[PDB]
């Protein structure tokens, strides 16, 4: 027989901090890295899927994510905490559609999901989730992307990066790249910013990357993901 | 309707009609009505189609939890008892006329009758539906005890074409299914199959 | 469909005297054109001087007699006492109007001492109306029993009479003439007939016969 | 140290129950006395300003005609104890038609006395003990009768009983004086002859409560003049 | 009928680059005229507009309620909301009642907020949507309506052709129902200009 | 003392303080005994006074025509506990028309009173019980104590001192089946006299007794009722 | 290792080394219990408890730690009593509603799984406090035989042919392998049930005891009773006789 | 309403009428009656508009969920089953009667489903007022195994039957194809039914309407 | 239950030296066909009390079930105490009008018999919850057609033997088949004794049908 903590995990030092969102942020800061780029006509997606041994069956699992026909996803920290949101956000998405009639503005979803993410630095009994999202959307014409992170606050960026060397790969993208970057172009330039800190042999298996273009969201096989390796493609 | 199940030493038979009406129009005459609920458990259906389907469904979910909870072939008399259940909570919402019959290592060929008050009972034989009311005299009369796999598949054939004959509400191609330890075997009966019995003249 | 009350018949009779309270009763126990047993007394001892009698449908009657029971023990445990004729009373009240929707289909009548050790009766209507009286019945052969004691017992319609105290002796006698006398008119009424006499030595039971057709 | 309300100390005793216990020692004091001829209780308001209406302070008060109680601790605490007696003596009335006896109503109350906790309770759930001890005087059926209950839940008749900060000394006093056989006006100068000595303050016809009941007399709160007239023999 | 208890009628039509929007103006119980002002088309936003026929508190009520949808939905979402869409809206709030409907069968008018676009439909009591390129009918004259309607109607029309046809669609089709009239309005949607006419009508 | 004030807690040496300490409020209680004949279930208890103006504390309750109890103990808990007993008495009686065997009803005392042991922020029922009744199996005397547990009893007493009059009662409990009431009783009152400081005996007004038996329903006795059992009590101390 | 630190006052607090104390200090409170015995003979399952005489004043029969679960199950027991009545309450509540739906005497091995899970679920929260018992089910059928199972405060469940819980688990262990039960009858296994007990016995520390047996088996034509008092004392005998050697 | 559904060697076929009415009138002359749950599954629907679009939609919905996260694409029997357990719970009081098709990794299927919730899994079926007129057409001429072309019109002319047989239906034909690797929503299919040529002009003339109040505002 | 379905008819009870004496024909009717033919209307409750149902078959499966259990609970403690004939019979009025005041009755008329303490118990229960005790009780058409036999017979000889009272109920279950139409002549007795409850496998009854013969004359 279960009952329930009904006071908040989550509270004020002194200092006016809320530790357990900085200490989710740490989590997040030692998670594998992503980087998301908004190509002004399509957006990329793409983390490092290192899996230990090569026993690992990389394809049964993935962190990039389709939300709806024209979403995406990827994080940076725990696993299983983004697993959770995934499936909230694929349902928020729906109870959106069955009552307008047309997919979710990707603005809107955030928005959603981040009021869960902030759920969960007052309801009581729970921890905030140690994750951090990126989401790209392709919502009327112009191309979006979003990160909310576990104080359930979200920003657009134009591209950006989370997870380990975060710090390195965003001042790396903060010039090594710029707007009217075409698709393949935005695409390169991001696999790029991975390898920044990607330590190892990085292959066709040890990234996943997914573009959202204005028609449709979807990820990009291991072929296509080879190509692009061999410094071009 | 007409369903109806034999028991014959190592096993059972089943028999049913495939007619479904609402009112005067068949809406399938090709109906399966007699269901699966477990590897070697099966119900004969009679009644409201969305009732019997929806309890039987349940049924096997009941049931198929249960086996592989206790790790062994389940008895029909439990399959019985989970349809009884239902069909007595629920007898004010159900119109449903239940016959199981299946094989059991513990109790061997076995046939329960769950009728519409959810009471339950084992017998030797049982029939159900609208059409059961032309064969009880039939049946009566030619029961016999010590019957085979095979007098029995041949005597339920007589009796549900004989009520297929006279119950409007019955009629179409007769199904079959005999059950015994060592498995499940289904056969139909089209047109001239399905015994036949000259209509009198002068 | 289904009705979940019946008419089991069997009519109560009571009787207040300056020492002395009288609770009578036929003893069948019908439903529809039969009888269910000759044997069925109404009258039930709730105390050392209160004694209940309840007709109508019988499945309500040994219903709510349960139910008093143990409220008389509750209220023994809680106050450390036994409760008053006139508490009962009160009680009974509360009891058959917290079915005022789904009404107790009974006539029950009250007969006992009070505190002052004087002859009480109190009648009630299924859903809790209910007064003190000298006299009363309920039941079939109420409309039957009725107008011989008002006029017996109350000296009614009788134009220079003698207002002579109801002598239980006289007492007992009118209840068994109209419990004889509606025997003869109510189909209900026969059998037998048990009356019990409450008074400051106790509660003592007899048993008068009747038709048993 | 932080433990739940309804811890028990190494000694089996309930830490929040003698906690309040305490806090009763803190209250002002009052006394009932038992007579055959009736019942009276007394208590000191205890003023702390010449600004307070004397009169908004009531210490005693009438929970049925032939009931009266008296509190002494946290007062807040006792207006709800008081209203439950109140509503308890109707129920009893509405549903048997005869007033209540003074043991039933204190114990009626009594039962809402460990009646607190956290954990498995609804909304509306006490979380401590009432800080109160209670004295119910009043007549019935048996005669003239005083009770006495405290937080624990526990209470009992008695002949004469005093609660409050001055109790300890009160009772001592109460002990020399109490007849068997005394009289409802011997017993109302003993009251306030004992409770002249106790209070820290001189004993005004204006800081202190009486009231009687008796076989005949409903419940009465005495009058600012019929103080004066008891007072009157210091 | 609970539906003809207020009478009462409303009428959408599709121009090229224009939509026009009318309804009666009687406000009855039964028999009894009360109120010839009775409002039954509200704005939604700029060029968008719902007309509400049937009974006069859930029309009302309908409104209101779907007006306080409609006004987040724009606070949240950061713009105007698009015809296909308040429709979806309408019937999303009128199937919650599914087994306990609002009495009223909406009729919704209006141009895209970012296009040309004229956009017209009307709804079920529990919020079943139908969209045409033509014209669309509600309340207790229905069939009076869809009469002028099917002979009237020419598949593109000018602001002021579109006016005199859904103008002589209603008087004439309200004039031919008891409970339906006392003066009609109308409402023609430019992406220019709103035009809002009263037209003289009969007032028996 | 990270493992005294939950009763959720087991200590390192499989204890749970909490319920010893509730256990400690019984022996706070005065003394109690109990004891039965073949035919007869007798209660007998100490009652004390605040102070001498006020009364002495019941400590013997009626539950039912066949049963009654002496309880030692939170008064508070005692209530609570005897008033689910006549409850549960009650409801037996109204479905069964039938008394509640004795042993049945201790075993709902068992599992009423074991639940809050187990559950965090409840506490064990801080009172202890010696139940005599009168069942179709003759008379019974039970003990429950603040853990869950109960037993059935040939004889017993809990409270304070009690330990005196459990030896008193283990020294004469071959006599008890065969003794006529008023011996029983003798035997019970004498038991209790065990638990006195030696300047002090049974008065009229610090005793109860407490009788059922095939030959009468749960009766109490308390002052001058006490009397006839209180004479020809050898003040023979021993 | 004196692990305890904060790391064993809830259930739902894992030790820094994978350890739930709390459980662990349940077993102990069973550990500390006198010991328990049971025994799969061939035509049924035989149980034993060293009931120790807490006062000669309690009744034989009072503090019984043998009950009837279901008419073809019995339970017997260790560690707190209370505790270990209101798992009895569970098991027959468990066993009654099995027959209510399924229609036919609850298996053993289902019975002792469903009890389990009850128990475990009592291990996870902060709610409440792992059972503080242990107890063994047996049964006898033709259909299913004989079947011994043994539950403890973790949940965890097995079968046995022979077992023991309680002050000499290990004790009573080591004298059980020295029977062939596989072989022997149930008639001839309370002797040995009972001359296990004795030996294990403390006749130091422990003062005068009882000696409770269960019967189970084709002996009691598959109800779960107790065992006479004929062979009882038969049994008190043969382990007493057996002692003095 | 007249819907109608076949299996034939490839995938499957599913007709419909496109008549909406509100009572004996004739409200929507081209109603969509073939509603989308997944890409390779599709349902007609019949009865209470509102129920058959709602229950098809949130089926729909919960399929895109489904599929969104086992990876793999919806079966059949699944939105049976989903559809078959909620009508079911409604006793009747979702008025929807669907003809279900699709095509799975285990095939094309075919199933009825009435709104008190059974299901008839059969080769070819209908539903809807035209639905005896339809049957009609499959009984007398219907092939197992049919070619995409052959099934492809048997089913437009039992939807044909119906509208001309049934004022409950009318208007156009609509069709659906699914096979093992196409999917053709053909909506307007057959169309033989066209509003008679206007005889003469009612054009109304600006200024025929006498106007009471006027008042306009500009946009932006 | 709102409608019976499959019932069973009359029934009836009772008592003599020793002992209590219940039949029941193995009738379960549908309407006015004779559906199940062998089905027992009688049940064992514990040693002292047996019990026979007229009315919804389903429903008496019901109570056997809740009764079955009660009797294993008790069974259980061994405690050496047992629900006694009127314990059965006071619970059963208590379900019974349970069920009758949530509208949703138990479609049976029930007769309890049992024997405890060298007295005979016999008890009736309604699906309304009307109860009593008395020497004879008959159910259903056997109110009117044999009850009015026994007492006829108890009116001038209230004690009968285990044989006398045998042989009473054979003439009314005999009556019973020549009147209850919905009646079949294929019963079963059960007796309660000291020696406890007993069960008598299908019985029938010798029918005379010589009055056919007179149809002319
Ligand atoms: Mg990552
Ligand atoms: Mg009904
Ligand atoms: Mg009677
Ligand atoms: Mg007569
Ligand atoms: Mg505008
Ligand atoms: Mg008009
Ligand atoms: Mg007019
Ligand atoms: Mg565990
Ligand atoms: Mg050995
Ligand atoms: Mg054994
Ligand atoms: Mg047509």
């Amino acid at each position: 027989a279960e009952r329930g903590y009904s006071f908040s995990l989550t509270t004020f030092s002194p200092s006016g901090k809320l530790v357990q969102i900085e200490y989710a942020l740490a989590a997040v800061a030692g998670g594998a890295p992503s980087v998301g780029i908004k190509a002004a006509n399509g957006v990329v997606l793409a983390t490092e899927k290192k899996q230990k041994s090569i026993l690992y069956d990389e394809r049964s699992v993935h962190k990039v994510e389709p939300i709806t026909k024209h979403i995406g996803l990827v994080y940076s920290g725990m696993g299983p905490d983004y697993r959770v949101l995934v499936h909230r956000a694929r349902k928020l998405a729906q109870q959106y559609y069955l009552v307008y009639q047309e997919p979710i503005p990707t603005a809107q979803l955030v928005q959603r999901v981040a009021s869960v993410m902030q759920e969960y630095t007052q309801s009581g009994g729970v921890r905030p989730f140690g994750v951090s999202l990126l989401i790209c959307g392709w919502n009327e014409g112009r191309p979006y992307l979003f990160q909310s992170d576990p104080s359930g606050a979200y920003f657009a960026w134009k591209a950006t990066a989370m997870g380990k060397n975060y710090v390195n790969g965003k001042t790396f993208l903060e010039k090594r790249y710029n707007e009217d970057l075409e698709l393949e172009d935005a695409i390169h330039t991001a696999i790029l910013t991975l390898k920044e800190s990607f330590e190892g042999q990085m292959t066709e298996d040890n990234i996943e990357v997914g573009i959202c273009n204005e028609a449709g969201f979807r990820r990009l096989t291991p072929t296509e993901v080879k190509d692009y390796l061999a410094a071009i493609a | 309707t007409t369903i109806m199940a034999v028991q014959f030493d190592g096993g059972v038979v089943l028999g049913a009609d495939s007619r479904t009406t609402t009112g005067s129009y068949i809406a399938n005459r090709v109906t399966d009505k007699l269901t699966p609920i477990h590897d070697r458990i099966f119900c004969c259906r009679s009644g409201s189609a969305a009732d019997t389907q929806a309890v039987a469904d349940a049924v096997t979910y009941q049931l198929g939890f249960h086996s592989i909870e206790l790790n062994e072939p389940p008895l029909v008399h439990t399959a019985a008892s989970l349809f009884k259940e239902m069909c007595y909570r629920y007898r004010e919402d159900l119109m449903a006329g239940i016959i199981i019959a299946g094989w059991d290592p513990q109790e061997g060929g076995q046939v329960y009758s769950v009728p519409m008050g959810g009471m339950m009972v084992r017998q030797s034989f049982a029939i159900g539906g609208s059409g059961s009311s032309y064969i009880y005299g039939y049946v009566d009369a030619t029961y016999r005890e010590g019957m085979t796999k095979e007098e029995c598949l041949q005597f339920t054939a007589n009796a549900l074409a004989l009520a297929m004959e006279r119950d409007g509400s019955s009629g179409g191609v007769i199904r079959l299914a005999a059950i015994a330890e060592s498995g499940v075997e289904r056969q139909v009966l089209l047109g001239d199959q399905i015994p036949k019995f000259a209509v009198a003249t002068l | 469909r289904f009705s979940p009350y019946v008419f089991n018949g069997g009519t109560i009779l009571a009787i207040a005297g300056e020492d002395f309270a009288i609770v009578a009763s036929d003893t069948r126990l019908s439903e529809g054109f039969s009888i269910h047993t000759r044997d069925s007394p109404k009258c039930y001892k709730l105390t050392d001087k209160t004694v209940i009698g309840c007709s109508g449908f019988h499945g309500d009657c040994l219903t709510l007699t349960k139910i008093i029971e143990a409220r008389l023990k509750m209220y023994k445990h809680s106050n450390n006492k036994a409760m008053t004729t006139g508490a009962i009373a009160a009680m009974l009240s509360t009891i058959l109007y917290s079915r005022r929707f789904f009404p107790y289909y009974v006539y029950n009548i009250i007969g006992g001492l009070d505190e002052e050790g004087k002859g009480a009766v109190y009648s009630f209507d299924p859903v809790g109306s209910y007064q003190r009286d000298s006299f009363k019945a309920g039941g079939s052969a109420s409309a039957m029993l009725q107008p011989l004691l008002d006029n017996q017992v109350g000296f009614k319609n009788m134009q220079n009479v003698e207002h002579v105290p109801l002598s239980l002796d006289r007492a007992m006698r009118l209840v068994k003439d109209v419990f004889i006398s509606a025997a003869e008119r109510d189909v209900y009424t026969g059998d037998a007939l048990r009356i019990c006499i409450v008074t400051k030595e106790g509660i003592r039971e007899e048993t008068v016969s009747l038709r048993k057709d | 140290y932080d433990r739940g309300v309804n811890t028990f100390s190494p000694e089996g005793r309930l830490f929040q129950v003698e906690y309040d216990i305490e806090a009763i020692k803190l209250g002002s004091t009052a006394i009932g006395i038992q007579t055959s001829e009736g019942v009276c209780l007394a208590v000191e308001k205890r003023i702390t300003s010449p600004l307070m209406e004397p009169s908004s302070i009531e210490k005693i008060v009438e929970i049925d005609a032939h009931i009266g109680c008296a509190m002494s601790g946290l007062i807040a605490d006792a207006k709800t104890l008081i209203d439950k007696a109140r509503v308890e003596t109707q129920n009893h009335w509405f549903t048997y038609n005869e007033t209540m006896t003074v043991e039933s109503v204190t114990q009626a109350v009594s039962n809402l006395a460990l009646q607190f906790g956290e954990e498995d309770a609804d909304p509306g759930a006490m979380s401590r003990p009432f800080g109160v001890a209670l004295l119910f005087g009043g007549v019935d059926e048996k005669g003239p009768q005083l009770f006495h209950m405290d937080p624990s839940g526990t209470f009992v008749q008695c002949d004469a009983r005093a609660i409050g900060s001055a109790s300890e000394g009160a009772q001592s006093s109460l002990q020399e004086l109490y007849h068997k056989s005394m009289t409802l006006k011997e017993a109302i100068k003993s009251s306030l002859i004992i409770l002249k000595q106790v209070m820290e303050e001189k004993l005004n016809a204006t800081n202190i409560e009486l009231a009687t009941v008796q076989p005949g007399q409903n419940f009465h709160m005495f009058t600012k003049e019929e103080l004066e007239e008891v007072i009157k023999d210091i | 009928s609970i539906m003809s208890y207020n009478g009462g009628a409303v009428m959408a039509m599709k121009g090229k680059n224009c939509v026009a929007i009318a309804a009666d103006r009687r406000f009855g119980i039964q028999a009894q005229l009360v109120t010839t002002d009775f409002q039954k088309i509200f704005p939604m936003g700029d060029r968008l507009y719902i007309g509400l026929a049937g009974l006069a508190t859930d029309v009302q009520t309908v409104a209101q309620r779907l007006k306080f949808r409609l006004n987040l939905y724009e606070l949240k979402e950061g713009r105007q909301i698009k015809p296909y869409t308040l429709m979806s809206m309408v019937a999303n709030l009128l199937y919650e009642k599914r087994f306990g409907p609002y009495y009223t069968e909406p009729v919704i008018a209006g141009l895209d907020p970012k296009t040309f676009k004229p956009f017209i439909c009307s709804l079920d009591l529990i919020g079943c949507p139908m969209v045409t390129d033509d014209f669309v009918v509600s309340g207790t004259c229905a069939e009076q309506m869809y009469g002028m309607c099917e002979s009237l109607w020419e598949p593109n029309m000018d602001p002021d052709h579109l006016f005199e046809t859904i103008s002589q669609a209603m008087l004439n089709a309200v004039d031919r129902d008891a409970v339906s009239g006392m003066g009609v309005i109308v409402h023609i949607i430019e992406k220019d200009k709103i035009t809002t006419r009263t037209l003289k009508a009969r007032m028996d | 003392n990270q493992y005294d004030n939950d009763v959720t807690v087991w200590s390192p040496q499989g204890r749970i303080h909490q319920i010893e300490y509730a256990m400690e409020a019984v022996k706070q209680g005065s003394a109690t005994v109990g004891l039965k004949s073949k035919t007869h279930a007798v209660l007998v208890a100490l009652k004390r006074a605040q102070s001498e103006l006020a009364a002495h504390q019941k400590k013997i309750l009626h539950v039912d025509n066949h049963i009654g109890i002496s309880i030692a103990g939170l008064t508070a808990d005692a209530r609570l506990l005897c008033n689910f007993m006549r409850q549960e008495c009650l409801d037996s009686r109204f479905v069964f028309d039938r008394p509640l065997p004795v042993s049945r009803l201790v075993s709902l005392i068992g599992s009423k009173t074991q639940i809050p042991t187990q559950r965090y922020g409840r506490r064990p029922y801080g009172v202890g019980l010696l139940i005599a009744g009168y069942d179709d199996m003759g008379p019974h005397i039970f003990q429950t104590c603040p853990s869950a547990n109960y037993f059935d009893c040939r004889a017993m007493s809990i409270g304070a001192r009690s330990q005196s009059a459990r030896t008193y009662l283990e020294r004469h409990m071959s006599e008890f089946m065969e003794c006529n009431l008023n011996e029983l009783v003798k035997h019970g009152l004498r038991a209790l006299r065990e638990t006195l400081p030696a300047e002090q005996d049974l008065t009229t007004k610090n005793v109860s007794i407490g009788i059922v038996g095939k030959d009468l329903e749960f009766t109490i006795y308390d002052d001058d009722d006490v009397s006839p059992f209180l004479e020809g009590l050898e003040e023979r101390p021993q | 290792s004196s692990i305890g630190t904060g790391y064993d006052l809830s259930a739902s607090t894992f030790s820094p080394d994978g350890r739930v104390f709390q459980v662990e200090y349940a077993m102990k409170a069973v550990e500390n219990s006198s010991t328990a015995i049971g025994i799969r003979c061939k035509d049924g399952v035989v149980f034993g408890v060293e009931k120790l005489v807490l006062s000669k004043l309690y009744e034989e029969g009072s503090n019984k730690r043998l009950f009837n679960v279901d008419r073809h199950v019995g339970m017997a027991v260790a560690g707190l009593l209370a505790d270990a009545r209101s798992l009895a309450d569970i098991a027959r509540e468990e066993a009654s509603n099995f027959r209510s739906n399924f229609g036919y005497n609850i298996p053993l091995k289902h019975l002792a799984d469903r009890v389990a899970m009850y128990v475990h679920a009592y291990t996870l929260y902060s709610a409440v406090r792992p059972f503080g018992c242990s107890f063994m089910l047996g049964s006898y059928s033709v259909n299913d035989g004989a079947q011994l199972y043994m539950i403890d405060p973790s949940g965890v469940s097995y079968g046995y042919w022979g077992c023991a819980i309680g002050k000499a688990r290990q004790a009573a262990k080591t004298e059980i392998e020295k029977l062939q039960m596989k072989e022997m009858t149930c008639r001839d296994i309370v002797k040995e049930v009972a001359k296990i007990i004795y030996i294990v016995h403390d006749e130091v520390k422990d003062k005068a005891f009882e000696l409770e047996l269960s019967w189970v088996g084709e002996l009691t034509n598959g109800r779960h009773e107790i065992v006479p008092k004929d062979i009882r004392e038969e049994a008190e005998k043969y382990a007493k006789e057996s002692l003095k050697e | 309403t007249t819907i109608a559904g076949v299996v034939y060697k490839d995938g499957i076929v599913l007709g419909a009428d496109t008549r909406a009415t509100e009572g004996m009138v004739v409200a929507d002359k081209n109603c969509s009656k073939i509603h989308f749950i997944s890409p390779n599954i599709y349902c007609c629907g019949a009865g209470t508009a509102a129920d058959t679009d709602m229950t098809t939609q949130l089926i729909s919905s919960n399929l895109e969920l489904h599929s969104l996260s086992t990876g793999r694409l919806p079966r059949v029997v699944t939105a049976n089953r989903m559809l078959k357990q909620m009508l079911f719970r409604y006793r009747g009081y979702i008025g929807a009667a669907l003809v279900l098709g699709g095509v799975d990794v285990t095939g094309p299927h075919l199933y009825s489903i009435y709104p008190h919730g059974s299901t008839d899994k059969l080769p070819y079926v209908t539903m809807g007022s035209g639905s005896l007129a339809a049957m009609a057409v499959f009984e007398d001429k219907f092939r197992p195994d049919m070619e995409e072309e052959e099934a492809k019109n048997l089913v437009s002319e039992a939807i044909a039957a119906g509208i001309f047989n049934d004022l409950g239906s009318g208007s156009n034909i609509d069709l659906c194809v699914i096979s093992k690797n196409k999917l053709d929503f053909l909506r307007p299919y057959t169309v033989p039914n066209k509003k008679g040529t206007r005889l003469g002009r009612y054009r109304c003339e600006k200024g025929t309407t006498a106007v009471l109040t006027e008042k306009i505002t500009p946009l932006e | 239950t709102q409608n019976p379905m499959v019932t069973g008819t009359s029934v009836l009870g009772v008592k003599f030296e020793g002992g209590v004496v219940i039949a029941a024909d193995m009738l379960g009717s549908y309407g006015s066909l004779a559906r199940f033919r062998n089905i027992s209307r009688i049940m064992r409750v514990n040693n002292s009390t047996m019990l026979g149902a007229s009315g919804d078959y389903a429903d008496f499966q019901y109570l056997k079930q809740v009764l079955g259990q009660m009797v294993i609970d008790e069974e259980l403690l061994g405690d050496g105490h047992s629900y006694s004939p009127r314990a059965i019979h006071s619970w059963l009025t208590r379900a019974m009008y349970s069920r009758r005041s949530k509208m949703n009755p138990l479609w049976n008329t029930m007769v309890i018999g049992g024997y405890a303490d060298g007295e005979s118990f016999l008890g009736y229960v309604d699906m309304l919850g009307v109860a009593y005790e008395a020497p004879s009780l008959a159910t259903g058409y056997g109110a009117y057609l044999a009850q009015p036999l026994l007492r006829e017979v108890l009116e001038k000889q209230p004690v009968l033997s285990q044989t006398e009272a045998r042989d009473l109920v054979e003439r009314c279950m005999r009556v019973l088949y020549y009147r209850d139409a919905r009646s079949y002549n294929r019963f079963q007795t059960a007796t309660v004794t000291e020696k406890g409850v007993e069960i008598e496998g299908p019985l029938s009854t010798e029918t005379n049908w010589d009055i056919a013969h007179m149809i002319s004359g």
